RNA sequence: GAGGGAACCCACU
């Protein structure tokens, strides 16, 4: 129903307005790097 | 007659730097002398350090009134 | 100020949370200005008194000159002004900290700048900050209940707590012997 | 609290609702702060 | 599945030793003596032959598609 | 209105996963339940149920 | 997927300089030698050979990132001496060392093989 | 004769090997 | 009974004869609550205070309380119990040889290690799990050391030279199924090699690698944007449109096998197995048999890894800090026992409750082979040749390559497919989807005060509309 | 084209829309030939 | 000129290993020599595989990897062989590569052990090492299984791939009695003595030498078979000298350019 | 595959180490996970909490 | 076509993300505002997100398979918002507990405990190699703490070069004696356990988690308060690089020899366990012969349980105290504990001496059978072995009953994590 | 130069 469309964490408001899928985002496994400064992240060339 | 803080807040600093950087990226005149650097953020921060950014911050009070502060009128303490 | 402190802190816990670390900046002034603690100082005690007075004048949390504004400003900086007068006492500054005149002027300027750097910025979403600051330690959490169930019993105002209890304190001799207790 | 030789000043409950109904809204504000502080600082954890 | 050509740690050739090791074990050698007869001194080369599972023999029991 | 997950696709990533999936028991108590007693390792599981092999998370 | 080719640890691509010298402005008579597509081998021998020169006041090397192939050798010398001259003399001494070691190894192999 | 404690480990793994030679591991299914 | 069972295939004496002899009997949980169990026969042969003189039953072996996955753990009674639980979880994710007839089978997901080894340190219960015949892992020279800082926070340094020699190399097999279907009289999907001027709505890809039956051939290299099954469906000049089966994106590989058959209802049915070789990589998950999971942080070559005086470099370097809070002492004992096992030429016994195996006995056995009795060795720095001041614990430990490679998880999106209903980005890397900027992220960006970034994420990086 | 029968190891010519059955033994599971295209492996 | 004057003492020279001692040099020189042993001594190994038929139970990349790990004799031919990156040919030529062919069909009821003896080279100076011990098992075939392939072997060193590493084990040691305290034993009596130790049985460790430096280095270079171990050491010294000479040339060009 | 030797299983392209214990449904291998339940025909007496019943017997 | 490759002023070029780009970096669950921080992009040649180690603490991240998210700001306003608001150096100190969230972690921590000890002396080449990794170094090699017989620098000199500006900080090492400050050697520490940094120079003391960690008043906290975010960022990076390169020389391990105690220590532990089991049997005999007096506010069974748990906790504490007292200065468990990097004294106690009592729901192991914990015990057995006291260590190995009871204990922690996540998340959502 | 949803299960941090 429309109420089931709107309600819940998967509904319209919580699942599509309070939070939503975004462009220009990447996700992968993290590995250590003691040679980077604390404000610096190593990024794979394919993601970039 | 202005009761708000004389210091530029961190949010004011962030938004003024971003807005001035976008204006410089849209070919606004540069208010300072630039030593051959390209990035609009760097030009915006050296304009802010020289306190020459031509932007007025309108701070809204909860009563609905507002105060207009020049960027050259605020203290950039951070 | 001591009487006001003992009203505020009746348990005698002197550990407080305050903006400017006065002892560390006195140590910083000693190291910067090469203060010899074994030599007499050139700092007049009246310079200490008047400098702390003007510094406390120019550490403003509540603006305004009306009596309501002055009372709110005095209340908002009461602990810090008490700690400032306690730390920058003329006796302590003369025989314990031994600061010079230029060291004391730099100390006043540093205290003023560090206090003005500590004031909350307008635009701070402090409610979300508070909700994340009380929920992040919750991830790491007489039969009195504590932890996450007690936090749930607190933020949900429960008419039926799991372990309701009193802490009854006794008056006079009733508190001193076990038989009348 | 009404009982004889019981301190009518320092005696308190851990029940938020009865502290509100007996002593008022500022007292239950202080009691709420004390109980939240107890829950937080049981572990030695500190929150500002 | 099949014996590796090299020891993983050092790169000593162990791919020519599996059948010799099996023949030594068939000749009533102990595993340590069979490893010592093949010149596998380092324990990194000895785990190559000691821990090898020769799955290719059981794979060869299936009729080939090709 | 019927129980789900009685029949599962057999895990074939390792022989150990195949054996473990072929010898798998399931309590049909909902994983949204926050009571600890069915999830606890009971004393009577000695020699019958492995005390180490359980999933992590809701199950 | 993001795997670099294995020859990139030792092959200079087109336009990549092998060694670049930069004057270190912090202290007098100091230079930074950025050597591309090398590793701890040459960096270690050159640093230890520069440490033997009494006119060298500082000698060190670093790999700034192990996933890159780059050596930074910082050399500081006395004012009457040059870090480029120190670096060249260190390479010359290492070359003479290896030439002498090569011929003595050949002599020792011949002696061991004859008996 | 009783199984001596020095032979017990070998004997118990013999009877376990016999159990898994007969039943296997998926006997319940 | 033991003598009769030693010749099980000669006497025809079996376990069932042992049950019929009145020697063993099956006790369930309700009856076990009335029996009196001796843990060992040492509880029977006990002196004047045996703690019980009325034992009714005896455990055959206590280590039989473990399951299939917990029986591969060496020294499980020297580990913390949650670590045994974590290893029982991860032994099902370890890549080895999952079945012998894997060449016949076309499973959707299949994983075959090149060189699976039986452990040097086994349990006796592993003789019946067939782990000696289908093992999942490699005995690895593991040094527990802090080297260059790249093994911190549950990470490992791998030997790149070892990896080049086939150390933990695996094969990923993926099967793709497709079938012609007669969904109506006019509709007719067919395996054909499509033509650009004839088929409607192609995906701008190449079709030359298809044979003229519409199916790609075995042995052909394929990439993420490649057609492997060419299926066209008749449209009721473009008489048919393209519904070809595509390879999953960024999953490069080689077509291993193509099988053509008939389904239940008699249409042509093709299954294509594509093979891709997975060399160990930074970010690939590796676990010992003690709950010591961790991704590869860096790979050093043999000349960069630390070495012993015999020239042995570790295959894997793990951080010391993985041990103390975990208390996986069975990992250390397995490493020590594996050093002893590889020097002696034997398979070490790590049955849980075994008094014949002790840390002191393993230490004396190791000292009998010219090594330090506690498994430490003097290691030399690979970069400089100088001795490391501390002496490094190093020896063979069984490691497992887990199914979680980084190349099956790396995902980026700039712009692409969106959902039909809410016009927001899709789900998962398989659909080129976006990541969810959830409610908690929204709260965090509220607390940051970054309102324009919040507007960018929640309005104009997701679904602008006017 | 040429498909190997799964059971009887023999090669069979199959045209399009022809049902996939081995003309020798009637086995319904058949496999494609290895390609003739030239594929290079680094020996790494 | 502050060069060392190192001396060589060969203590063992077999066909498999060389044990030798280098005196009067620095620790960095010794370690770099060891690193060039492992990483920067060029040999010839198979790097290009074209499989024509593979009916075996092992897939094509598996066979190619095993072929790459087979050592090939490289004595006196890897010096005159060119790198494929430095060669004027288009794809391959005898000046930069060696062609190998393998053609094995199993038609018997016995399992056919396709070994390195079945690798037939077009150059007689570059053959598998076990074809001059048993032969390195490439694959096992049953009846009806076949393997035809054509390979090309090219020059390379172990910095690129470990198949070009010529050494099995480079044992390296210095200061065997721990006089320099470069390692610190919590219990020195628990530690076995080195092979090169010069201590009595009652002593566990040398007295501390505050004026000492690492000056004597012990090597056991074990060869995988591609080169003789003395050829490995000589080629390593030559390669390190050539690296230093090329770096000196580029350094002189950089100095003159500024 | 019942009663077949390992050679007969290999001639049928089956793994002799494969345990069985599963079904093939539409070509997919399906295992039936065992399901726990309360035992039947047994009297179990519990104490229901926060209810009108002090004790309850169940069969 | 080249006609479509022409650029005019006012055009936009959607260029690839390159070095120096500002991104937001995130790990779920995003609990506080420092689980999403701004990072500068550096392109590295593998398929993972490389992360600095000190940054793993505000993310609650490790590298056992964690996946993290990276959001690219698309405009200059959002880029400047992230740059001036949400960068990692600006997020060093939290408003939650007015203390740093990121500190020195595990190997930098273990080796800065090992590096700032009094007997650490570095030669000229080692000092030059360490100064190669000091990015804030001014180029001047300091005068060594020892000039003759040989020029040797201490680790405190090199860390004084690392410490930025003129930080003045007084801390204590974790092994600082309680009576030392009242003794005659207060300002000259015999064990080097009073940390004094003066004018940015580490004058004395061994650094640890109490000095370089995420506590209030720590050295990185003073660096943030006095020098700002950029200098403190350089401080973190310099500590990590210099200490991680000295650890190549020094090295750190853990072995099976760190789990061994002395034979005298093993005898003491066995004697303590025997005495405590005898005490438990004596309390059992007192309760069985009705000679056990209940304490006020409790019934007889709960007073018996309190007495037994007091005896067994005293046993575990005394055996653990003997275990730590056996440990040498070379012990690596002790090194990682006194550095604050990983582990506790309880972990050392369980590895070396006694695992201890297994507890389910705060009590001993329940009688899941009829009055028996396991069918290997007699009925109404209230002794330590029966009810879940593990008298063995992890080195010694557990008995089968102890193994099963330890599994019962660890299942409780797994259940607690799994069922507390949902209620805690609901509490966070309602609070927000 | 990009055409399904839903349900369930397993797994990951
Ligand atoms: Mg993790
Ligand atoms: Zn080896
Ligand atoms: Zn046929
Ligand atoms: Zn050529």
């Amino acid at each position: 129903s429309l109420k089931q469309r709107l309600k819940g964490k998967e509904g319209r408001v919580r699942g599509n307005l309070m939070g939503k899928r975004v462009d220009f985002s990447a996700r992968t496994v993290i590995t250590p790097d003691p040679n980077l400064s604390i404000d610096q992240v190593g990024v794979p060339r394919s993601i970039a | 007659k202005r009761i708000t803080t004389p210091y530029m807040t961190k949010y004011e600093r962030a938004r003024v730097l971003g807005t001035r950087a976008l204006q410089i990226a849209m070919c606004a005149p540069v208010m300072v002398e630039l030593e051959g650097e390209t990035d609009p953020l760097l030009i915006a921060m050296k304009e802010l350090k020289a306190r020459k950014i031509p932007i007025i911050i309108r701070r809204y009070l909860p009563d609905g009134s507002y105060e207009d502060w020049g960027v050259d009128e605020l203290i950039i303490s951070d | 100020d001591r009487e006001v402190l003992r009203v505020i802190f009746p348990t005698g816990d002197s550990k407080v949370v305050l903006p400017c670390n006065l002892l560390r900046m006195i140590w910083n002034a000693q190291k910067i200005f090469h203060i010899n603690p074994r030599l007499p100082s050139d700092l007049h005690p009246i310079k200490v008194v008047e400098g702390v007075k003007e510094l406390s004048k120019k550490l403003v949390i509540v603006n305004g000159d009306d009596p309501l504004s002055r009372q709110a400003q005095e209340n908002a900086t009461l602990l810090f002004n008490i700690h400032l007068r306690s730390t920058l006492c003329s006796r302590r500054m003369a025989e314990e900290f031994r600061l010079s005149g230029e060291a004391f002027d730099w100390l006043l300027g540093e205290i003023e700048s560090k206090f003005n750097q500590a004031i909350a910025h307008p635009g701070e979403m402090v409610g979300a900050l508070a909700a994340q600051s009380l929920g992040e330690p919750a991830t790491q959490m007489k039969n009195v209940t504590l932890g996450v169930p007690r936090l749930k019993e607190l933020i949900n105002i429960s008419k039926k707590p799991k372990t309701p209890s009193l802490t009854v304190f006794l008056l006079g001799q009733s508190a001193r012997d076990a038989e009348r207790a | 609290l009404s009982e004889k030789d019981v301190d009518p000043v320092r005696t308190t409950s851990n029940d938020i609702v009865e502290i509100f109904t007996v002593l008022g809204i500022e007292a239950v504000r202080k009691a709420l702060e004390r109980e939240l502080y107890h829950v937080i600082s049981f572990d030695g954890s500190y929150v500002n | 599945m099949i014996i590796p050509v090299r020891c993983f740690t050092c790169g000593k050739i162990v791919g020519n030793k599996w059948e010799a090791y099996l023949g030594l074990l068939q000749a009533e050698y102990t595993e340590g003596d069979a490893l010592d007869a093949l010149g596998l001194k380092r324990y990194c080369c000895r785990r190559m032959l000691l821990a090898h599972v020769d799955l290719i023999e059981k794979l060869l029991n299936y009729a080939p598609l090709e | 209105q019927a129980r789900a997950g009685v029949s599962q696709v057999l895990n074939r990533l390792t022989f150990a996963s195949t054996l473990s999936h072929l010898r798998r028991l399931n309590s049909p108590i909902g994983r949204d339940g926050k009571l600890a007693k069915p999830r606890q390792l009971h004393n009577t599981l000695w020699g019958m149920v492995c005390p180490a092999e359980t999933p992590e998370g809701h199950a | 997927m993001n795997a670099p080719p294995a020859f990139e640890s030792f092959l200079l691509f087109e336009g990549e300089k092998k060694i670049t010298i930069n004057k270190d402005t912090k202290v007098p008579n100091a230079c930074l030698f950025t050597i591309n597509k090398e590793d701890h081998t040459l960096g270690n021998i050159i640093k230890s050979q520069l440490l033997k020169d009494p006119q060298v006041l500082f000698a060190g090397y670093k790999v700034p990132h192990p996933l890159e192939h780059k050596i930074i050798i910082r050399v500081q010398t006395t004012p009457d001496y040059s870090p480029q001259e120190a670096f060249t003399n260190a390479i010359t001494d290492l070359i003479s060392e290896l030439s002498l070691l090569e011929e003595r190894f050949r002599v020792a192999i011949k002696d061991k093989q004859e008996g | 004769d009783e199984i001596t404690p020095d032979l017990w480990q070998e004997a118990c793994w013999i009877v376990i090997s016999s159990y898994f030679d007969e039943k296997g591991l998926v006997r319940q299914q | 009974h033991i003598d009769q069972l030693k010749e099980r295939e000669y006497n025809n004496y079996s376990w069932q004869d042992l049950v019929a002899s009145g020697v063993v009997e099956y006790i369930d949980t309700l009856e076990e609550e009335t029996v009196m169990l001796a843990m060992t026969p040492d509880d029977l042969q006990e002196k004047e205070v045996a703690y019980c003189s009325t034992y009714t039953h005896c455990e055959i072996h206590p280590s039989m309380i473990l399951g299939v996955c917990a029986s591969i753990i060496p020294f499980p009674d020297h580990n913390q119990s949650p670590r045994n639980t974590y290893q029982s979880a991860m032994g099902k994710q370890a890549m080895g040889v999952y079945i012998t007839n894997f060449h016949v089978r076309m499973d959707t997901l299949a994983h075959v290690l090149y060189y699976p080894q039986k452990p040097l340190v086994t349990t006796r219960s592993m003789e019946y799990l067939r782990f000696r015949e289908l093992p999942a892992g490699i005995n690895s020279i593991v040094a527990i050391a802090s080297y260059t800082g790249y093994n911190q926070e549950d990470s490992v340094i791998m030997n790149r030279s070892a990896v080049d020699r086939g150390f933990f190399r695996s094969v990923f097999y993926r099967s793709y199924k497709e079938q012609e279907s007669k969904k109506g009289f006019d509709q007719e999907e067919v395996f054909e090699k499509p033509t650009r001027e004839t088929c409607q709505g192609m995906r701008h890809a190449i079709y030359d690698k298809l044979d003229d039956d519409g199916l790609i051939a075995p042995g052909v290299r394929v990439s993420g944007d490649d057609v492997i099954i060419g299926k066209t469906v008749t449209l009721p000049r473009y008489t048919k449109r393209d519904c070809s089966t595509f390879l999953r994106t960024s999953e490069t590989g080689i077509v291993d096998q193509v099988m053509v058959t008939l389904n239940q209802e008699g249409y042509k049915f093709c299954k294509i197995r594509v093979r891709s070789v997975r060399i160990p990589q930074i970010g690939d998950k590796f676990a010992s048999r003690h709950g010591q999971k961790g991704t590869c942080g860096i790979q050093y070559r043999q000349e960069d890894m630390p070495f012993t005086c015999e020239g042995i470099t570790p295959d894997i370097i793990i951080n010391p800090h993985a041990i103390p809070s975990r208390m996986t002492i069975g990992h250390l004992i397995e490493c020590l026992q594996g050093k002893v096992s590889a020097n002696k030429g034997e398979i070490g016994d790590a049955t849980p409750f075994n008094d014949a195996v002790n840390v002191q006995k393993i230490s004396n056995l190791l000292s009998d082979y010219g090594y330090h009795l506690r498994g430490n060795e003097v290691l030399y720095n690979g970069f400089t040749g100088r001795k490391i001041t501390s002496q490094i614990f190093i020896g063979p430990t069984y490691y497992q390559r887990l199914k979680h490679m980084v190349d099956d998880k790396i995902h980026s999106r700039a712009r692409g497919p969106i959902q039909i209903l809410n016009r927001q980005p899709m789900e998962g890397r398989s659909r080129d989807g976006g990541l969810r900027f959830g409610e908690m992220e929204r709260d965090c960006q509220i607390a940051h005060g970054a309102a324009q970034f919040l507007r960018e994420r929640l309005f104009e990086a997701s679904d602008p509309y006017q | 084209m040429i498909y190997i029968c799964g059971e009887c190891h023999t090669e069979n010519e199959i045209k399009s829309r022809d049902p996939i059955r081995c003309r020798e033994c009637g086995y319904r599971i058949m496999y494609k030939k290895r390609t003739k295209r030239l594929v290079v492996f680094d020996a790494r | 000129p502050y060069a060392n004057q190192p001396t060589v003492r060969i203590t063992e020279l077999t066909d498999e290993n060389v044990k030798f001692i280098i005196e009067n040099t620095d620790l960095a020189v010794a370690n770099s020599i060891r690193r060039v042993f492992i990483a920067e001594v060029p040999i010839i190994a198979i790097d290009w595989v074209q499989i024509d038929a593979n009916s075996s139970v092992l897939h094509d990349e598996f066979i190619a990897h095993r072929l790459g790990l087979i050592p090939l004799t490289s004595d006196d031919i890897v010096d005159k062989l060119q790198y494929s990156r430095d060669c004027t040919c288009e794809e391959f030529c005898p000046e930069c590569s060696v062609e190998f062919t393998l053609d094995v069909r199993c038609n018997e009821d016995q399992t056919r052990h396709v070994t390195s003896r079945d690798l037939i080279s077009n150059s007689p100076r570059v053959i598998p090492v076990t074809s001059r011990q048993d032969d390195i098992l490439i694959v096992k075939l049953r009846k009806g299984q076949e393997l035809r392939l054509r390979a090309y072997a090219k020059k390379g060193f172990g910095k690129e791939h470990a198949k070009w590493n010529p050494t099995a084990g480079v044992a390296f040691e210095y200061d065997p009695d721990n006089a320099l305290r470069h390692t610190v034993y919590p219990k020195p009596e628990e530690w076995p003595k080195s092979e090169y130790s010069e201590l009595d049985e009652d002593e566990s460790q040398a007295p501390y030498d505050p004026n000492g430096k690492p000056e004597r280095f012990y090597y056991n270079v074990e060869s995988c078979g591609s080169l003789r171990p003395e050829t490995i050491v000589l080629s390593a010294l030559s390669g390190l000298k050539k690296k230093l000479s090329d770096l000196q040339t580029q350094l002189s060009h950089e100095i003159q350019s500024d | 595959l019942n009663g077949l030797t390992d050679r007969d299983l290999c001639e049928l392209n089956e793994c002799p180490l494969d345990p069985g214990g599963y079904f093939i449904i539409n070509g997919s291998e399906k295992v039936l996970i065992a399901q726990e339940k309360m035992a039947t025909n047994t009297v179990y007496v519990f104490a229901k909490k926060d209810s009108k019943y002090a004790y309850t017997g169940e069969c | 076509k080249p006609s479509d490759l022409h650029l005019q002023t006012g055009y936009k070029v959607e260029r690839h993300m390159c070095d120096g780009d500002i991104v937001i970096f995130n790990r779920q669950p995003t609990l506080h505002k420092m689980s999403m921080m701004g990072h500068r992009v550096r392109i590295l040649p593998w398929s993972t997100f490389r992360l600095n180690l000190s940054v793993t603490t505000p993310y609650n991240a490790d590298f056992d398979g964690d996946e993290m998210n990276l959001h690219l700001p698309q405009s200059l306003e959002t880029r400047a918002e992230i740059q001036e608001l949400a960068m990692v150096p600006r997020m060093i100190v939290t408003p939650q507990s007015n203390r740093p969230v990121m500190g020195i972690v595990q190997d930098t921590l273990t080796a800065v405990r090992k590096f700032t000890k009094r007997d650490v002396f570095l030669e000229r080449g080692e000092v030059m190699n360490l100064l190669m990794f000091l990015s804030t170094w001014d180029g001047k090699v300091p005068q060594p703490a020892i000039l003759k017989p040989r020029p040797l620098w201490t680790g405190k000199q090199i860390f004084s070069l690392i410490i930025p500006g003129h930080i003045n900080c007084i801390r204590t090492h974790s092994t600082h004696p309680d009576d030392e400050d009242s003794g005659p050697y207060k300002h000259i520490s015999p064990g080097d356990t009073k940390v004094v940094v003066e004018n940015g120079e580490l004058i004395m003391g061994i650094l640890c988690k109490k000095s370089l960690g995420t506590s209030a008043g720590s050295l990185v906290h003073i660096s943030y308060l006095e020098m700002g975010h950029d200098i403190t960022r350089l401080f973190y990076s310099n500590i990590q690089t210099v200490i991680n390169n000295w650890l190549l020389i020094e090295g750190h391990t853990i072995g099976i020899g760190d789990s061994i105690a002395d034979s005298k220590t093993y005898q003491d532990i066995q004697n303590t366990i025997k005495k405590a089991k005898q005490d438990v049997i004596e309390v059992i005999e007192k309760a069985h012969n009705n000679e056990l007096e209940p304490t006020p506010g409790n019934t007889l069974r709960q007073t018996f349980e309190n007495q037994v748990n007091r005896i067994l906790n005293d046993a575990r504490d005394k055996t653990g105290s003997s275990a730590q007292k056996s440990l040498s200065e070379y012990n690596n468990f002790k090194s990682m504990v006194v550095s604050g990097a990983k582990g506790s004294k309880i972990n050392i106690s369980q590895v070396i001496a006694v695992v201890g009592q297994q507890n389910v729901e705060g009590k001993r192991i329940p009688f899941g059978f009829k009055h028996r914990t396991l069918p290997h015990f007699i009925k109404d057995d209230y002794g330590p072995e029966s009810r879940g006291f593990v008298e063995n260590s992890y080195l010694a190995g557990l008995t089968p009953t102890e193994f099963f009871f330890h599994a019962m204990g660890g299942r409780e922690g797994l259940i607690d994590t799994a069922v507390k996540t949902a209620e805690t998340g609901y509490i966070q959502r309602r609070l927000i």
